């Protein structure tokens, strides 16, 4: 398990992911040092809804 | 051993400081900890 | 188009739905007078991720 | 000592997060979280 | 005609006051409008 | 005049929302939104 295998995110984004059932292990972070940003979660959720509304 | 009213939440704070240390280093974590204490003092923590 | 056909939600929940790509027409509101609550959006998103992570 | 905050958006998330805990759950809970964080950070050689 | 910097956002505020009127009635909308003006005054709107 | 706020969580959403607009976009934008809201509400017979 190198650093890329680990989730990096602030307590705010971790709470947001908890509240919406997002597994941050599945979100690609684009912030500094790979941190997962609010916009990364938003993009992930938008796409999940898309795949679900198209099942 | 004080009571943790929401350990799932606590786990996320602890994983957050671990990931700062891992990806950004001890100096960055010291800065954020210093900033966090100061903001908590403004609230009433100390 | 009777009232049940219309979305009822505060500007806060409408903004949240915009930010995460949620079509509030698809969310069942459980608040007063059928208003769509934060918890209704959360439940909807949690389930959409579930369906998507299981496509 | 400390350089200019290399990432103020990150810092703001932390300060906002503890702010929310204080308002929604109270100063005792925020004190508990900060205590647990300090103990965790010490394991990583952070004071 | 003043400029709307974000009409998608404006549309959501306007749909929100429409849905209060439709589902809760004029009295409730008057109350919320009164509350909203007072909070905006505290900010600087008026 | 007005009864006890029948739904303070709803009211809080509105007040928080306009608060956020003011901080992120400024008083001129919040003024614009409130002006557009008043004009909309008048169509529904609300002053």
């Amino acid at each position: 398990a190198e650093n890329d295998a680990y989730v990096h995110a602030t307590p705010l984004i971790r709470r947001l992911a908890r509240e919406f059932g997002v597994n941050l292990a599945k979100v690609k972070g684009t912030g500094r040092k790979g941190r997962i940003l609010r916009e990364d979660v938003q993009a992930y959720v938008k796409e999940a809804i898309k795949r679900a509304e198209a099942a | 051993f004080p009571n943790d009213v929401d350990p799932i939440e606590t786990r996320d704070w602890l994983q957050a400081i671990e990931s700062v240390i891992r990806e950004e280093g001890v100096e960055r974590a010291q800065y954020l900890i210093d900033q966090l204490l100061a903001e908590a003092r403004k609230g009433g923590v100390n």
